[PDB]
């Protein structure tokens, strides 16, 4: 209840820095070699060198339905006083036993490995039914720290209606009110099946996407394309180019005037060094996808809006998260004042909603679509100011509405009654 | 001596400037090429004119015309007979200097149009379509509209006139003569009527003489040098007039249509170019489309139609640079398609039309009597393609079977069902399984958006044809053969490698399709590759986001319109939740919904353990869980099913 | 569902069948034959509505 | 639990009703784990489980949702 606004469409319960500043920049950073509680990147971890803070405040993070779909951790957290909703993927490979049927006697526990950072029908179905949580009656700002890198497909999972809680995250996604933030975190991925079902495009009027330098993101991991586009041949055409052995090796069978027994020589030449080139050669066309997958080409296909630095996330989002909510509220009042009662990939937070071009032009600000902090302390001084427009525009919309009241005739005669 | 862009209506690939009569010159680059070099030869006579052609080409280190000024005898064969053993003698003096063509210009003191004779290539064999025709006059010839096909012209009594033997260059059952002329004005309003009722006489006749033969289709083009006030509306009136009087000739002829290009100055004033197609399809013309030149803002020109005719024709914003499909040519696709166990997308049509078909036919039977208003075997269904426009809006098409510029289609079919015997409408969208494995890239993602808001702002259902390949894969092609590697150690190149870099020279090719950083090793200019972007499109990310927007207007579209999915081929990646999200699906029964490939798992898992995509996608799966609503034992049956619900 | 509605008791009086709450037969039949006098009587409370919906707009 | 689409004198409308007879759902082997077997389950008639009760919401949402179908 200290995370949930005391009334229904009220803002939330945000307090002062306090505690935890929100300059402060965000020590703890997992690694990259080996599997990380996730946790500690939210909360901060505690170790035997001092302690190394996450991105929210200290100790205020709340983990629910820890018992059920380990492979995805939801709970509720502040950042810098203002609270919020949290949805992160556990990396390390999480057991699950389910217990033994007594109704029936040939039933035995079974040991099941969901195994870290992919999607599972119980961990889908957590996802899903965390946002639903989040939105309907909570009203909490989302925070999604994205790092699975697809779905189980598996028989087993297959048949267990994977595809069915997979839709579900989806649907709940464009029944949600308030701002999403979707960043991928350092070694954070975000390959084929999951990226789809998380997309600002999904809702963008409250979606907002964000990537790490560090992170990665494709329709397939870096070793799953290299078989498909960069196959041996095309490997050994690149080999005939780099390598100076292997190409004067392709000039001698090209040249031709040697025998049966001189053009063996020639082939159990080449496919010997080719043979240990071949690991080498492999790695480099590994490297070459994932400069593909790299977060530059994000920015530049235009699917994220900036690069971020896992250092500064804090600082920024405290402003961003702050901007975003007190503009959707104001948003929300222009429409009640105007109408008393998005269309294309182009569709970006910047461009959320048509009142942001007319509130930009009222506001005075040059770098409006960026500058969070500047646009916030703008709101708090000119709180009369934006009151003051909003009635300017209610009574420009009541003169509007009683104009339209075949009509004029029917008018003409309630009068004349 | 070009423009080749924003020139007269042409067609242009990447980077290329191509000539007017040579539609094929070099495509490579033109940014290292000798300038063209125009060249007149006046010579009194034919015999005379071989020391002007000797001596001629010693001031070459390209074109030339040679102009003749015997207006006294005009020789056939007999003067290609006489400019021959010329050619053929200085067949090395001509090849030396490069030159491509070598015209030549006859005219008369009558007021006859110049008689022309084109050499083209290395050997110089003379090029029997360009003649009589200059190379200005090449362009509006066009010629690029019949590049299916093999040509060899024949005979004209008339030097304006061109008659062409086109056979299909795959398959030879096609065989069909296109004819091809120019009008020019004459110098100093019912003068283009009777102008039109001369020429086509002309081509009527030069057709009568070659004979009728064999010929599945004939076709004719007309196009117009003079910017005469044209006010098609006027023009449309007086067309009926002179069509029925030649339609019977022209009919014997076995000729189906017949195209005019006419430009209007009353909008100086700004000429709009406006072609008409006539059609004689099933006796009777009844097919009379008034078209408008303009560009698609893509850099091609459009056939943009405001016709007299009911607006359900064929053929509509497509680029001036058709080349006129062969017959059979359908056939090669729809193979692609049926190896898979699918019928082809375009085929399916039909397959909706006997399901109705079949649909009154059993309720004739239940309901006696009420049963008066069906619409026989045609009229059934009335569809017409959907293909994104101008602004990226769709619009209602009815054009040739195939020819998709997308690996997606769309339909508005009214189907006039026994329920709606007046008629109903709703939206179709497949996957071209055969268009790029029938893989998700952002013009088949926008596509199928746009399909789905529309579906929803009519409140008619969407039906989705599921045979598709997930989202597209791939990577820089045009990066592979110029990167460079910078190993730990250059003899031993197995010892590691620091990273990967492009040489200057390279790196200022492409600059925008990679990020490249500078960094100076072993005293090099290295630009090493940061982050690869690549110039095309539908690689990575880019498909992801389209596939995220169709995804979730799916969900959103379940909720308002009726919506309904078909497997009637593998469903992979995204398109396996589209079929989902869409939640009512038919499965044809050897037709799997995968997420994750079968062979894909088994490499996952280091053991051969799944051994068929449709051992985890198949009906035994997907309809005993749910996913499927009904099994369907052929595509038809798919199909027959849905008209059911 | 015979209080699904608080037009039920409206459109009760404006069909003058007794029976209205059950006979769902001679109920059916008055919709068909005075489909025309529901069009008329909808148009006379909705210019009705029009002019309360002005003073509501001013309060 | 059986769901479908049927029509009463004409008028097409939405149907859901309880089997009674006591049917049998058998869960295949999971070939990615070698110590698995096919699972023999008896779902008695007329009483709601797991996968029964997702039917009937699955099923309503149908109906309402474009459908729009009197149940």
């Amino acid at each position: 209840l200290s995370f949930i606004p005391d009334q229904r469409n009220n803002p939330l319960p945000i307090l002062s820095p306090s505690p935890d500043p929100w300059d402060r920049d965000v020590v703890y950073t997992p690694p990259y070699k080996q599997t990380y509680d996730v946790r500690w990147m939210i909360a901060g971890k505690e170790d035997e060198d001092g302690f190394q803070p996450g991105l929210f405040d200290k100790d205020s993070f709340v983990e629910t339905l820890g018992g059920w779909a380990r492979t995805v951790v939801v709970g509720r957290a502040r950042l810098g006083g203002i609270p919020m909703g949290v949805i992160a993927v556990e990396t390390r490979t999480i057991e699950n036993i389910t217990p033994a049927d007594p109704a029936n006697p040939d039933s035995i526990e079974q040991v099941t490995n969901e195994a870290g950072g992919v999607w599972y029908p119980n961990s889908a179905f957590k996802t899903a039914q965390a946002i639903n949580d989040f939105n309907y009656g909570e009203q909490l700002p989302l925070m999604i720290l994205a790092n699975w890198r697809g779905f189980s497909g598996g028989q087993r999972d297959m048949y267990n209606e994977v595809l069915k809680y997979g839709s579900f995250i989806v649907d709940a996604l464009t029944r949600f009110e308030k701002p999403i933030f979707i960043y991928i975190p350092p070694h954070g991925e975000l390959r084929g099946g999951s990226w789809v079902v998380v997309d600002p495009t999904i809702n963008p009027a409250s979606m907002e996407m964000y990537a790490d330098e560090e992170a990665r993101g494709g329709v397939l991991e870096p070793e799953g394309i290299i078989p498909i586009k960069y196959k041996k041949d095309k490997q050994l055409e690149t080999m005939a180019r780099l390598d100076p052995v292997y190409r004067s090796l392709k000039k001698e069978m090209a040249k031709e005037g040697l025998s049966k027994e001189e053009s063996d020589n020639i082939k159990k030449k080449m496919q010997q060094r080719e043979e240990l080139l071949l690991p080498i050669y492999h790695q480099i066309c590994v490297q070459f996808a994932d400069l593909h997958d790299r977060a530059g080409r994000m920015k530049a296909k235009g699917v994220i809006r900036q690069s971020l630095q896992w250092r500064q996330s804090r600082r920024f989002f405290y402003w961003r998260v702050r901007r975003r909510l007190i503009e959707d509220d104001i948003l929300r009042r222009i429409e009640e004042a105007i109408n008393p009662a998005n269309t294309s990939l182009a569709a970006s937070p910047e461009t959320r909603s048509p009142h942001l071009v007319q509130l930009e032009s009222w506001v005075g600000i040059p770098g409006f679509k960026t500058n969070d902090r500047e646009v916030v302390e703008w709101y708090e001084q000119n709180q009369d100011r934006i009151n003051e427009k909003l009635e300017k525009l209610k009574k420009e919309s009541i003169a509007d509405q009683m104009r339209e009241l075949x009509x004029x005739x029917x008018x003409x005669x309630x009068x004349x009654x | 001596f070009v423009p080749s862009s924003p020139a007269t209506p042409v067609e242009n690939d990447f980077k290329r400037i191509h000539s007017i009569s040579d539609m094929t010159y070099l495509a490579r680059r033109t940014r290292d090429e000798p300038i063209r070099k125009g060249v007149i030869v006046p010579c009194k006579d034919l015999l005379d004119a071989e020391e002007a052609l000797s001596r001629a080409l010693e001031v070459l280190p390209a074109v030339v015309n040679v102009a003749v000024r015997d207006a006294e005898g005009k020789n056939d064969e007999e003067i290609l007979a006489l400019i021959k053993p010329w050619v053929q003698n200085s067949k090395a003096d001509l090849l030396a200097r490069r030159v491509r063509r070598l015209t030549f210009i006859c005219g008369r003191n009558d007021g006859s149009y110049p008689s022309y004779y084109t050499f083209r290539g290395p050997d110089y064999a003379e090029d029997d379509s360009i003649r009589h025709i200059e190379p200005s006059l090449a362009f509006q010839l066009e010629l690029g509209r019949l590049s299916k096909f093999k040509l060899t012209p024949v005979f004209t009594q008339n030097k304006n006139i061109h008659v062409y033997e086109a056979v299909g260059r795959g398959v030879e059952t096609d065989r069909r003569y296109f004819t091809r002329a120019v009008v020019r004005p004459g110098r100093l309003a019912e003068y283009l009527i009777s102008e039109a009722d001369r020429v086509v006489n002309d081509i009527f006749d030069a057709l009568e003489i070659i004979g009728t033969n064999k010929t599945d289709l004939n076709h004719m083009f007309i196009n117009f040098s003079h910017t005469f006030q044209v006010t098609a509306d006027e023009v449309a009136e007086s067309l009926q007039g002179f069509l029925d009087r030649f339609g019977p000739r022209g009919w014997r002829l076995r000729v189906h249509q017949v195209e005019i290009r006419i430009n209007c100055m009353r909008s100086e004033n700004d000429t709009m170019p406006l072609r008409v197609i006539i059609t004689n399809t099933s006796g009777f013309v009844i097919q009379i489309e008034l078209y408008e030149e303009k560009l698609s803002e893509k850099g091609e020109w459009v056939y943009y139609y405001v016709s007299g005719n009911a607006k359900i024709g064929s053929m509509h914003l497509l680029p001036v640079s058709t080349p006129y499909p062969t017959k059979n040519w359908l056939q090669p696709k729809r193979y692609k398609a049926h190896i898979l166990g699918t019928q082809y997308v375009y085929d399916f049509p039909e397959l909706f039309r006997q399901a109705i078909q079949n649909s009154w036919t059993e309720a004739v039977k239940k309901i006696p009597s009420l049963a008066a208003k069906q619409p026989a075997i045609g009229e059934c269904i009335d569809y017409n393609e959907l293909v994104l426009g101008d602004q990226d809006n769709l619009a209602e098409v009815s054009r040739e079977p195939g020819m998709n510029s997308t690996g997606m289609v769309g339909w508005l079919i009214n189907a006039r069902t026994p329920e709606y015997p007046d008629g109903r409408k709703f939206i179709v969208v497949a996957n071209d399984i055969t268009f790029k494995i029938g893989s998700f890239g952002p013009k088949e993602d926008t596509f199928f958006f746009k399909c789905t808001e529309l579906a929803r702002k009519m409140g008619i259902p969407r039906i989705y044809l599921s045979a598709n390949s997930g989202a597209r894969l791939g990577l820089a092609e045009e990066l592979m053969p110029h990167f460079n590697v910078a190993w730990n150690d250059p003899a031993k190149p197995e010892a590691g490698f620091k990273y990967l870099y492009l040489s200057d020279e390279a790196k200022r090719r492409f600059e925008n399709e990679v990020i490249t950083e500078e960094i100076v090793e072993d005293g090099e200019k290295r630009h090493k590759i940061i982050t690869i972007v690549g110039a095309e499109e539908g690689l990575g990310v880019e498909c992801l986001r389209g596939s995220g927007l169709i995804a979730g207007a799916t969900s959103r579209a379940y909720n308002d319109i009726f919506t309904c999915t078909l497997v009637t081929c593998r469903s992979v990646g995204i398109g396996a939740y589209l079929v989902r999200l869409g939640q009512r699906a038919v499965q044809v029964e050897g037709q799997p919904i995968i997420l994750t490939g079968a062979p894909a798992l088994n490499s996952l898992l280091g053991r051969e353990v799944y051994t068929s995509n449709l051992q985890l996608g198949g009906t035994q799966i997907m309809y005993r869980n749910g996913v499927s609503h009904l099994t369907a034992k052929d595509d038809f049956d798919g199909v027959t099913k849905i008209v059911q619900w | 569902p015979e209080t699904r509605s608080p037009h039920l008791v409206q459109l009760e009086s404006w069909v003058g069948i007794p029976g209205f709450k059950t006979n769902d037969r001679e109920v059916v039949e008055w919709y068909e034959q005075n489909q025309d006098r529901i069009n008329e009587k909808l148009e006379k409370l909705k210019k009705e509505s029009i002019a309360d919906q002005m003073r509501e707009l001013l309060r």
